[PDB]
C-alpha cells in the first residue's frame, strides 16, 4: 500500500536473500585464505560476481522509493545505504579505467622489487624485505637509499596513475551529488534526521583541527625528547633546532614510531613486562590463549564464544603444504557464524591480537539481532576501537599477575610505567599527526585547494609544519610519494586511524569510571565489572541502527569525539617530558637546517 | 515438512506413552503450554494432532500462543487458548547438507494474518503495492514462498530445528487415546485394596 511498508517488504526480501549469498561469498573467500588454490580463488571470485551482480540489481531497485515519504529511522538508514550508486553512475569506459587503475596500483605495490644499482641479480620486495632494514638499521645511507630508491620508483610510476585517479574519484564523486571524494570519505559520519544528534561533513575537519591543537603540545614534547635520542645516536645529522630526518623514524613511511623503542628507551637498564618465557615454560599453546581471552570476556559480562567459533576456526598454523594468508583476521561469515584466522605464535603480540580479534568477534556477534544491511559499526573507528580496549586491558600488569602470566611479587615502580607509556605514545600519539596531515592533504587534493603543480611542495611544508618531519633531499613533481603507502594507493579511508585512537581512550575512560577504578588510567583493568560490560554492550547491541554522536552518549556521554581521555591516558608521561625537556628546545623550525 | 506446508497425523486408537518422549536427551526444546508433563502419562484425550515442521534455530520460540513473528503470523498459528506440548530438537546432522539444504520453504508475506490452525499452500504472487502484480515477478510484488538456507556450519540460531506440536482436545466423543495405566504384582491370600479395570 503506502511507500513506508513497500520498502519494509523489500528491505526484508533484501536482507533474505542477501544474508545466504554474503553466507556463500565469504565461505568462498574463508577457504581461499585457509587453502591458497586456483580453483578456491575461481569460486571466490564467482561468488563475488554474483554478489555484486546481486547488490547491484538490489540497488537499481531500490532507488524508485523516495526517501522522503518514509519516517521510520531504521528502514530510511537501510534504503540510504543501498540507494548509493557507487560507480555505476559514471560511465562504462569511466568505470572500467578506474578498475584498470586501481587493479595496475594493486599489482604495482604489491609486486614492486627494488634494489641497488650495478647489483641488479637479485631484489628485496617491501614485505619483509624493506621492512626489516627501515625497523632495524642503524645507518644512515643505507635507509636514505632504500627510502630513496623505493620512493623513485613507486612515485614515477604512480603519479600519471594518481592525477587519473584524482580525477575520476571527483567525477564520480560530483555524479554521486558529492563535492569531492573527499565529502564521500567524510560522509560516512554524517548524521542527518536525528534532532540534536545531527553531524555534518564540514563539522567533521573542524573537529580533527580542535582535537589536533590540544594534540601538538603532547606531540612537540614528544618529538622533541626523540628528536634528542636520535641526535645521540646519529651525532650530526640531527640538528637541535630542526625537523628529524624523514629516513629515521622506524618505518617506511613514518606510520608508526614504535620501532624508535630501542634507541629511545628511558630507562634501558629496567626490565620490560615481557611474558613471553613465562607462557614458553608452562606450555601454553594458541587454545590455551584464545580460552583466557573467552575468560577474559566472560569475567566482563559478555557471552561466550559459540560451538562453531572453536570448530571452524584455524589457530594454527596449518603446515608448509597447506598456504594460509598469516594475517589475524575476524570472519563474520553471516548465519551466525563467526571465525578467527590468525597464524597464532606463543608470543605477548599474538595474545594481545588474539584479544583484539575476539573483541571483534564480540562486537560482530552484538549486532546479530539487527537486519542484514544494519550490521557494521555505527562508525568505522568503534568497530576498531572495540577491539582496541581490550588490547589495551589485556596488556595491564594487574592482569597478567591475574591470569598468572606475571609473577604476583613483580614490582610495578614507576619507571617501568613511564617506558611502557612512552612505547604507547610512539606507537599511537606519534601516528595522529601524520594520520592527520596525510587526510588533510587528500582532502585538499580532491577539493583543489592544490593545483597539480604544487603537489608536493605544499605537501612537504605540510609534513613540516604539523609532523616535524623534513625532506633529506628536495623532491620535484615526478615522484608520487604519498601513494608509497598502502592504504592510499589501494582506494582506503585513513581518518579510521585518528578516530580509533580518540575513541580508544574515550571508552577506556568511560569502562574504568563504570569499573569504579581509582588510580590511573593506564593502570586500569576492566575485569570483573559486569557494569562496565553492560554499558559497553548497550552500544554493541546497536550497530549500526543509530547514530554514532548517539551511541557516544551511550558510553562516555559525550555528544562529541573529544581528546581529553587520551590527555588523561598519557599525563604521567606529559610531565616526565616536560621535566626532561628543560635543556633542550621544544618545537621545530620548518626551515631546511638539519640537512636539505 | 516444509513450515509453510507443515504436516498433520491425526493419532487415535491407541495408547500413548508419553514418559518414552518426556525423558529423552535428544531433545531441545519440551514446552508443555496448558498441561503439565507428569499427568500426561495418566490423562486421556478423544485424539491426538502432531504437527511437524522444520524452523530455524532463531524461530523456536514464536511456536507459543500470543508471539509474533514470520513463522506465527503466515506460517503456523497457534490459538491462545491452546492445550498441548511443543517439542523441538537440533536436526543439524539431517537436514543440512555442505551445498546448502533449500528443500524447506516458508511463507515470507501474506495480506492477513493466519488463524490457529490454519495451513496455507497457496502459491500466489503477494501484492504489496496498489499495482497489479498480473502474474510476473516484478517490482513491489514477491513470490511468498522462500527457500531456506541451511548448512552444517551455521550457528546455534540459524541451525534446523525440527518441531513437532502436540495438540490435545477433549470432544463429546469417547476419549480413545488415553495413556497406559500400568501394573503392580498380584498378591493373593491377603486383605488388599484391589483396583480392577476400573
Ligand atoms: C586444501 O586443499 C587441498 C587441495 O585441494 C585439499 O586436498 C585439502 O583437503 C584442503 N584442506 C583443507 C583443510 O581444506
Ligand atoms: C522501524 O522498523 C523496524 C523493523 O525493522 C520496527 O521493528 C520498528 O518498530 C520501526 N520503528 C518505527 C518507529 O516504526
Ligand atoms: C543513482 O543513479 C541514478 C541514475 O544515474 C539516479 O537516477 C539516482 O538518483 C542516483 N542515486 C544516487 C543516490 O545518487
Ligand atoms: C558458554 O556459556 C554457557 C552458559 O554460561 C555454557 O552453557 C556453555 O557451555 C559455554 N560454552 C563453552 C564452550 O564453554
Ligand atoms: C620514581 O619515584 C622515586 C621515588 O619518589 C623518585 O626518586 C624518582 O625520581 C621517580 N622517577 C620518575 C621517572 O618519576
Ligand atoms: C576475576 O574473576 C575470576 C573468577 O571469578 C578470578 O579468578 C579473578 O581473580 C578475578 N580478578 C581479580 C582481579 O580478582
Amino acid at each position: 500500500s503506502t511507500i513506508e511498508e513497500q520498502a519494509k517488504t523489500f528491505l526484508d526480501k533484501f536482507n533474505h536473500e542477501a544474508e545466504d549469498l554474503f553466507y556463500q561469498s565469504s565461505l568462498a573467500s574463508w577457504n581461499y585464505n585457509t587453502n591458497i588454490t586456483e580453483e578456491n580463488v575461481q569460486n571466490m571470485n564467482n561468488a563475488g560476481d554474483k554478489w555484486s551482480a546481486f547488490l547491484k540489481e538490489q540497488s537499481t531497485l531500490a532507488q524508485m522509493y523516495p526517501l522522503q515519504e518514509i519516517q521510520n529511522l531504521t528502514v530510511k538508514l537501510q534504503l540510504q545505504a543501498l540507494q548509493q550508486n557507487g560507480s555505476s553512475v559514471l560511465s562504462e569506459d569511466k568505470s572500467k579505467r578506474l578498475n584498470t587503475i586501481l587493479n595496475t596500483m594493486s599489482t604495482i605495490y604489491s609486486t614492486g622489487k627494488v634494489c641497488n644499482p650495478d647489483n641488479p641479480q637479485e631484489c628485496l620486495l617491501l614485505e619483509p624485505g624493506l621492512n626489516e632494514i627501515m625497523a632495524n638499521s642503524l645507518d644512515y645511507n643505507e635507509r636514505l637509499w632504500a627510502w630513496e630508491s623505493w620512493r623513485s620508483e613507486v612515485g614515477k610510476q604512480l603519479r600519471p596513475l594518481y592525477e587519473e585517479y584524482v580525477v575520476l574519484k571527483n567525477e564520480m564523486a560530483r555524479a554521486n551529488h558529492y563535492e569531492d571524494y573527499g565529502d564521500y570519505w567524510r560522509g560516512d559520519y554524517e548524521v542527518n534526521g536525528v534532532d540534536g544528534y545531527d553531524y555534518s561533513r564540514g563539522q567533521l575537519i573542524e573537529d580533527v583541527e580542535h582535537t589536533f591543537e590540544e594534540i601538538k603540545p603532547l606531540y612537540e614534547h614528544l618529538h622533541a625528547y626523540v628528536r634528542a635520542k636520535l641526535m645521540n645516536a646519529y651525532p650530526s645529522y640531527i640538528s637541535p633546532i630542526g625537523c628529524l630526518p624523514a629516513h629515521l623514524l622506524g618505518d617506511m613511511w613514518g606510520r608508526f614510531w614504535t620501532n624508535l623503542y630501542s634507541l629511545t628507551v628511558p630507562f634501558g637498564q629496567k626490565p620490560n613486562i615481557d611474558v613471553t618465557d613465562a607462557m614458553v615454560d608452562q606450555a601454553w599453546d594458541a587454545q590455551r590463549i584464545f580460552k583466557e581471552a573467552e575468560k577474559f570476556f566472560v569475567s566482563v559480562g559478555l557471552p561466550n564464544m559459540t560451538q562453531g567459533f572453536w570448530e571452524n576456526s584455524m589457530l594454527t598454523d596449518p603446515g608448509n603444504v597447506q598456504k594460509a594468508v598469516c594475517h589475524p583476521t575476524a570472519w563474520d561469515l553471516g548465519k551466525g557464524d563467526f571465525r578467527i584466522l590468525m597464524c597464532t605464535k606463543v608470543t605477548m603480540d599474538d595474545f594481545l591480537t588474539a584479544h583484539h580479534e575476539m573483541g571483534h568477534i564480540q562486537y560482530d556477534m552484538a549486532y546479530a539481532a539487527q537486519p542484514f544491511l544494519l550490521r557494521n559499526g555505527a562508525n568505522e573507528g568503534f568497530h576498531e576501537a572495540v577491539g582496541e580496549i581490550m588490547s589495551l586491558s589485556a596488556a595491564t600488569p594487574k592482569h597478567l599477575k591475574s591470569i598468572g602470566l606475571l609473577s604476583p611479587d613483580f614490582q610495578e615502580d614507576n619507571e617501568t610505567e613511564i617506558n611502557f607509556l612512552l612505547k604507547q605514545a610512539l606507537t599511537i600519539v606519534g601516528t595522529l599527526p601524520f594520520t592527520y596531515m596525510l587526510e588533510k592533504w587528500r582532502w585538499m587534493v580532491f577539493k583543489g585547494e592544490i593545483p597539480k603543480d604544487q603537489w608536493m611542495k605544499k605537501w612537504w611544508e605540510m609534513k613540516r609544519e604539523i609532523v616535524g618531519v623534513v625532506e633529506p633531499v628536495p623532491h620535484d613533481e615526478t615522484y608520487c610519494d604519498p601513494a608509497s603507502l598502502f592504504h592510499v594507493s589501494n582506494d582506503y579511508s585513513f581518518i579510521r586511524y585518528y578516530t580509533r585512537t580518540l575513541y580508544q581512550f574515550q571508552f577506556q575512560e568511560a569502562l574504568c569510571q563504570a569499573a569504579k577504578h581509582e588510580g590511573p588510567l593506564h593502570k586500569c583493568d576492566i575485569s570483573n565489572s559486569t557494569e562496565a560490560g553492560q554499558k559497553l554492550f548497550n552500544m554493541l547491541r546497536l550497530g549500526k541502527s543509530e547514530p554514532w554522536t548517539l551511541a557516544l552518549e551511550n558510553v562516555v556521554g559525550a555528544k562529541n569525539m573529544n581528546v581529553r581521555p587520551l590527555l588523561n591516558y598519557f599525563e604521567p608521561l606529559f610531565t616526565w617530558l616536560k621535566d626532561q625537556n628543560k635543556n633542550s628546545f621544544v618545537g621545530w623550525s620548518t626551515d631546511w637546517s638539519p640537512y636539505a | 515438512a516444509s513450515v509453510y506446508a507443515w504436516n498433520r497425523k491425526r493419532i487415535s486408537n491407541c495408547v500413548a506413552d508419553y514418559s518414552v518422549l518426556y525423558n529423552s536427551a535428544s531433545f531441545s526444546t519440551f514446552k508443555c503450554y496448558g498441561v503439565s508433563p507428569t499427568k500426561l502419562n495418566d490423562l486421556c484425550f478423544t485424539n491426538v494432532y502432531a504437527d511437524s515442521f522444520v524452523i530455524r534455530g532463531d524461530e523456536v520460540r514464536q511456536i507459543a500462543p500470543g508471539q509474533t513473528g514470520k513463522i506465527a503470523d503466515y506460517n503456523y498459528k497457534l490459538p491462545d487458548d491452546f492445550t498441548g506440548c511443543v517439542i523441538a530438537w537440533n536436526s543439524n546432522n539431517l537436514d543440512s547438507k555442505v551445498g546448502g539444504n533449500y528443500n524447506y520453504r516458508y511463507r515470507l508475506f501474506r495480506k492477513s494474518n493466519l488463524k490457529p490452525f490454519e495451513r496455507d499452500i497457496s502459491t500466489e504472487i503477494y501484492q504489496a503495492g496498489s499495482t497489479p502484480c498480473n502474474g510476473v515477478q516484478g517490482f513491489n510484488c514477491y513470490f511468498p514462498l522462500q527457500s531456506y538456507g541451511f548448512q552444517p556450519t551455521n550457528g546455534v540460531g540459524y541451525q534446523p530445528y525440527r518441531v513437532v506440536v502436540l495438540s490435545f482436545e477433549l470432544l463429546h466423543a469417547p476419549a480413545t487415546v488415553c495413556g497406559p495405566k500400568k501394573s503392580t504384582n498380584l498378591v493373593k491370600n491377603k486383605c488388599v485394596n484391589f483396583n480392577f479395570n476400573g
